[PDB]
């Protein structure tokens, strides 16, 4: 997806401290299609490579709020905590292996 | 043949004489191994009409 | 699919549903298969 750099110093050195797992047919943009139905919290939409699947927006309608996509991953993944809803799996390194 | 994976190391193992193998090679990579796949061979004369 | 790269498309069947019985068979160890030294 472009990670182009991360621009630090000279003698910068970088280390993580959340590391996230997903699946192999997983994509951040959602779908262009959905986009083009609902009006409020609009998301951004691109196309998706051979195999992969977009985000899942629900269309919830309430009393004071129309349609709008109620997709996953809000605010972030690094503090959404009802993380069974975004594909980002929190993990942990394991022996022998990089993040 | 074996092949599996290992703290970052990819195994293999190989025999043509006998049933049990014995050891080709190993890799580390650092990464997990998640999916595999078998290509279909595209020929021209080995069906049964052949 | 397996790649994400369109080298060639042509002769593409893609309008079908029946997926290919693929084949079934029972593992026997009790000769030395599979087993390594
Ligand atoms: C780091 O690089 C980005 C892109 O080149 C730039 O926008 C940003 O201002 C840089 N950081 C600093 C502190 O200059
Ligand atoms: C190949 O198999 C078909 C299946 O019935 C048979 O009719 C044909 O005689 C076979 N040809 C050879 C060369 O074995
Ligand atoms: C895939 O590449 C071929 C080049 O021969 C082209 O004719 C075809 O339109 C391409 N497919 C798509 C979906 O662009
Ligand atoms: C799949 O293709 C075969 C021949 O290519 C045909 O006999 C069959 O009806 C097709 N099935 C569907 C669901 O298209």
């Amino acid at each position: 997806y472009g990670f182009g750099s991360f621009n630090v110093s000279s003698y910068d050195v970088v280390y993580s401290d959340h590391c996230f797992s997903v699946n192999s047919d997983f994509c951040p943009c959602a779908d262009p299609s959905v986009v083009n139905s609902c009006v409020k919290s609009k998301p951004l939409s691109a196309i998706c490579p051979a195999g992969t699947k977009y985000r899942h927006c629900d269309l919830d309608t309430t009393l004071y709020v129309n349609n709008w996509c109620r997709c996953s991953c809000l605010p972030d993944p690094i503090s959404t905590y009802s993380p069974n809803t975004c594909p980002q799996k929190k993990v942990v390194v394991g022996i022998g292996e990089h993040c | 043949f074996h092949f599996y994976q290992e703290r970052g190391v990819f195994y293999a193992y190989y025999a043509d004489v006998g049933m049990p193998t014995t050891f080709l090679f190993s890799l580390y990579l650092g990464t997990i191994l998640s999916h595999y796949y078998v290509m279909p061979l595209t020929c021209k004369a080995i069906s049964s009409n052949t | 699919v397996i790649g994400d790269f369109n080298c060639t498309n042509s002769f593409i069947n893609d309008y079908n549903k029946t997926i290919p019985r693929i084949s079934e068979d029972v593992v026997d160890v009790s000769l030395g298969l599979g087993t390594y030294y």
